[PDB]
């Protein structure tokens, strides 16, 4: 084989890249929602209620 | 009134439990007017009979004027921790999840805000939600147009979705994500978007409803409010847009949310930067026309400012130098590319994060990048005046070493086999400039690469034979390789089953005598 043909042989020849995916999970990491406009009076909540963090 | 409506308690159960319904809606509307005044609530709330006496007509009234004003105790009773108590052991559950199928506004109003209340301050109400059937009825109630009660009902998915699986393919199977997209594009009210935001993150995270939010153009609507005045919200898209990006590597229509990202990557918050150099680097992953993209809206620039501006933070070095790495590869603008990093002074951060104190993911994407910005002829000699070259070999040397004590498994979530895979190739590509050749040579490189063609791993001879294929085109250095007794393994590696193997291993054996 000639040197042009041999140098290219190799040029014809290609290397790739792979491109990998980066996985992400995040699920977890103040003023509550506005009451709905109902004809009832303003009934405030248990100290209790609103003091202590809800049920996980 | 403790003393006085104590005696009119029973009265009204009698009253409730009578045969003629028309007594049942008169006492209702009763004990609704005694729900008002403080201290009737307290006496209603006290008494086990009276509570499942209101339970009791709720679900079995077809009266709408008694319904009201039945779920409107109930919504006053839900105020105090003894009136959830009552409203749970009576099986007020069942009973509000079978109104939440009324036609009527008020009704829904009371039995969502109701419902709202057992979920976050009564122990077991979740699970019985979910028994009774809830969240079917709760995703079919996002058709509605009242912020407040959407704001609600979507909180109410909230609590019902986080941590539980089954709850999450419920509101997948009754039409969910399309429908929480739906509000992302429609409605103003912040409490709302950043309720409906957390829902979409809370069902980002299960590898069904994922793909399911990105089909419902979940994508470019959380993209919508990326320039919200209220971080919460901006930074609640950013999670769900985060964790979804794995799956939305095939989504077209996206210049506007990768422009928006680019622009993110300039903030001085460190939480949105972050996710901003996450969600880029998957969406340039595979997808030649995110990339080409990305490159034309500024991404390289911002992108090596990124990483300039980061230093050891690899939460954020490591995303945006494998957003860098993708955008320079496999695509029409990948040589642009190449010479941005350089055009915007990257190279040296570039080649200062090969050492330490950068983990093992890191170096592996940097060597990845360094191998695709030597791809580009006018990186060459900067690569080299950066010291690229002395410190490929060194993480080259000392990663061979450690496979070759393990001859006779992971570090950092790395195998040692794909470094001296990264590091040869990254020198095959740099091997291209004839001073690049000089200094590879120098650093007595040649013998390790002749011990690397006996390895088992096809992807490492390849990186080797075609290193010592570039360095062989110099008559003193393939003499060298002869020197090395190298003859022997390259005629074993002609017959291999991978053809640039062979290719490589044909052109040094040539080069050595021709």
């Amino acid at each position: 084989k000639q040197a042009a043909v041999n140098a290219a042989v190799q040029r014809v020849q290609v290397l790739p890249d792979a491109d990998t995916l980066l996985h992400f999970a995040t699920e977890s990491t103040s003023s509550s929602l506005s009451a709905l406009s109902l004809d009832e009076p303003f009934i405030q909540k248990d100290v209790e209620l609103r003091i202590m963090p809800p049920v996980q | 009134d403790a003393e006085l409506a104590t005696r009119a308690i029973p009265e009204l159960t009698k009253l409730l439990n009578d045969e003629d319904q028309v007594v049942v809606n008169k006492a209702a509307v009763m004990v609704h007017q005694l729900s008002k005044k403080e201290a009737s609530r307290h006496a209603i709330m006290r008494s086990p009979q009276m509570v499942s006496a209101i339970v009791r007509t709720m679900q079995n009234t077809n009266d709408v004027e008694t319904a009201r004003c039945t779920a409107g105790t109930l919504h006053n009773l839900s105020h105090h921790r003894e009136g959830l108590l009552a409203i749970f052991k009576s099986g007020g559950i069942p009973a509000l999840v079978k109104m939440l199928g009324s036609p009527v506004d008020s009704v829904l109003f009371y039995a969502i805000t109701t419902l709202h209340n057992l979920l976050l301050h009564q122990e077991g109400a979740k699970m019985a939600v979910r028994l009774a059937g809830g969240l079917q009825k709760m995703v079919a109630l996002l058709n509605k147009t009242n912020v407040k009660f959407l704001a609600i009902t979507t909180d109410c998915l909230q609590i019902l979705a986080y941590g539980n699986q089954e709850s999450k393919l419920i509101i997948l199977a009754s039409g969910g994500p399309q429908a929480l997209v739906n509000i992302m594009r429609t409605y103003t009210y912040e409490k709302l978007l950043w309720t409906t935001s957390r829902v979409l993150k809370v069902l980002s995270v299960c590898s069904s409803n994922k793909p399911a939010i990105v089909e419902a153009g979940g994508m470019q609507a959380l993209g919508l409010h990326l320039t919200d005045p209220s971080q919460r919200l901006v930074q609640n898209c950013l999670w769900t847009l985060r964790n979804l990006s794995d799956a939305a590597t095939k989504q077209e229509g996206m210049e506007g949310l990768l422009g928006t990202l680019v622009q993110l990557l300039g903030s001085d918050d460190i939480n949105v930067v972050t996710c901003a150099a996450g969600i880029l680097s998957n969406l340039t992953c595979n997808n030649y026309k995110n990339k080409m993209m990305v490159c034309q809206v500024g991404g390289i620039e911002a992108l090596v400012r990124t990483v300039l501006r980061a230093g050891d933070r690899e939460d954020i070095t490591e995303p945006a130098i494998c957003a860098l790495r993708h955008l320079t590869s496999r695509h029409q603008e990948a040589e642009m590319a190449q010479n941005a990093v350089r055009l915007h002074y990257g190279l040296p951060v570039v080649v200062k994060l090969l050492h330490p104190p950068s983990h093992w993911p890191l170096i592996k994407a940097t060597v990845g990048l360094i191998r695709n910005l030597a791809l580009c002829p006018a990186n060459h000699a900067p690569l080299r005046e950066q010291g690229a070259i002395p410190r490929l070999v060194q993480l080259l040397v000392r990663a061979h070493q450690d496979t070759q004590r393990r001859t006779s498994q992971f570090v950092e979530g790395v195998r040692m086999e794909e470094i001296v895979e990264g590091c040869t190739g990254a020198l095959h590509i740099l091997a291209r400039d004839v001073h690049n050749r000089i200094v590879i040579r120098g650093l007595n490189t040649i013998p390790l690469f002749v011990q690397l063609l006996y390895s088992p791993i096809e992807n490492i001879q390849r990186v080797a034979a075609g290193v010592l294929c570039e360095l062989a085109q110099d008559k003193e250095a393939a003499e060298a390789i002869e020197a090395e007794g190298a003859t022997a393994p390259l005629t074993e590696l002609l017959h291999s089953r991978n053809e640039g193997v062979a290719t490589y291993a044909a052109a040094v054996l040539f080069r050595m005598s021709e």
